[PDB]
């Protein structure tokens, strides 16, 4: 026949059904993908270090991690509890802040 | 789906204009912020890269080479990260180059 | 071309080099290799250092009479730069592949071979001439006139005799 046709844009997000009458442009597999309608299928933002924490020891399958914020874009702390322990509480800039 | 080589991910914080990450690496637990709101802060394209750290490079004498900063932290594989320039020649701004 | 011969002898310790090329005429500093004649053979120079960029300069003073070559030896086994997916071309590492190719060609047109050279096929000499030969030590080696000469001579010495 000699054809030729289109997927069109890939903004729909991946789907696990059968290709047999599945969506028109689906991207079965997406990885990694900043996925938006003006920009089709970007890749993900970068990540950015900005301090260290501490050990391996610091967070565990069972520890809770709690964020709160206060005023205008200034207080960020971040409240770490491990088990059997007092909570341990980090700033924006990761420095640790004393607890009595 | 997004990906990191051998991370745990303890928890996502979505606060304001920025994601803060809190990651179990190799070497340590460390912060990171995500600027998913991709702004062009300089050069000709965004950076796509996995935890950032501006260094400096300064010019050597006794082996003809330039040299950097000591890098904060320990790389999970080393032939995995890259270098990308943002500051020098007007030719050959915003681009990567090979290193040892 | 790429050697250079120099003949310094007496209180003189540094000597200078100019190369055939871009700037300094070479690639990295272990391509310079110094080679010193005894009256007999070539062998490599001892307590020579590389004062700069160019010129180089002895320890001690060199014996009157010696005479000594500057030669610049490249890598022949491998390109100068290997490229990779990814990383950007600079115009340092472009330059010096061009270099150095044309380079290890300009060896060759000096005369320089490797050790452990041989030939393998025959060569025509295509009705050319041999000159400047020592008689030879073994009978492997060749033969100037010059002994042909003396044979001849001693030849003759004996017929007169006769």
């Amino acid at each position: 026949m000699e054809v030729q046709g289109s997927l069109g844009r890939q903004i729909q997000g991946i789907s696990q059904q059968p290709a047999s009458v599945r969506l028109p442009g689906q991207c079965t597999d997406a990885i990694n993908c900043s996925m938006d309608v003006v920009e089709g299928t970007k890749s993900r933002p970068g990540t950015v270090h900005i301090a260290r924490l501490g050990d391996l020891g610091l967070i565990q399958d069972n520890t809770n991690i709690h964020h709160y914020r206060r005023g205008d874009d200034v207080e960020e702390y971040w409240m770490i509890t491990n088990p059997l322990g007092i909570p341990d509480i980090f700033d924006k800039q990761g420095r640790k802040c004393t607890v009595t | 789906k997004w990906e990191f080589y051998g991370a745990t991910i303890g928890g996502l914080y979505y606060s304001g204009e920025t994601l803060y990450l809190i990651i179990k690496r190799n070497d340590g637990v460390f912060l990171e912020a995500m600027y998913m709101g991709d702004p062009l802060l300089s050069g000709s394209d965004q950076v796509r890269m996995d935890r950032t750290v501006t260094v400096s490079l300064t010019w050597d004498e006794a082996t003809l080479s330039w040299k950097s900063s000591p890098l904060p932290w320990v790389p999970t594989q080393v032939e995995m990260l890259e270098a990308v320039l943002t500051n020098g020649d007007p030719a050959y701004l915003g681009g990567a180059f090979l290193f040892e | 071309y790429s050697y250079v011969e120099r003949t310094g002898d007496g209180v003189a310790t540094t000597f200078n080099f100019a190369f055939t090329g871009k700037g300094k005429g070479y690639l990295l500093a272990n391509q310079i290799y110094v080679e010193r004649w005894d009256g007999a053979s070539w062998q490599s120079a001892t307590g020579w250092s590389l004062s700069g960029t160019n010129q180089i300069t002895f320890l001690t003073p060199l014996a009157n009479g010696q005479v000594i070559r500057i030669r610049r030896i490249a890598g022949k086994d491998y390109p100068f730069a290997q490229f990779e997916p990814g990383v950007m071309l600079d115009m340092a590492s472009l330059n010096n592949t061009f270099i150095h190719l044309l380079e290890i060609t300009q060896e060759l047109l000096d005369g320089f071979y490797p050790d452990g050279f041989y030939l393998k096929q025959d060569l025509n000499m295509g009705w050319n001439k041999i000159v400047n030969l020592m008689p030879g030590t073994d009978g492997g080696h060749a033969v100037n006139k010059t002994q042909l000469d003396t044979l001849s001579s001693h030849v003759d010495d004996v017929d007169q005799k006769h």
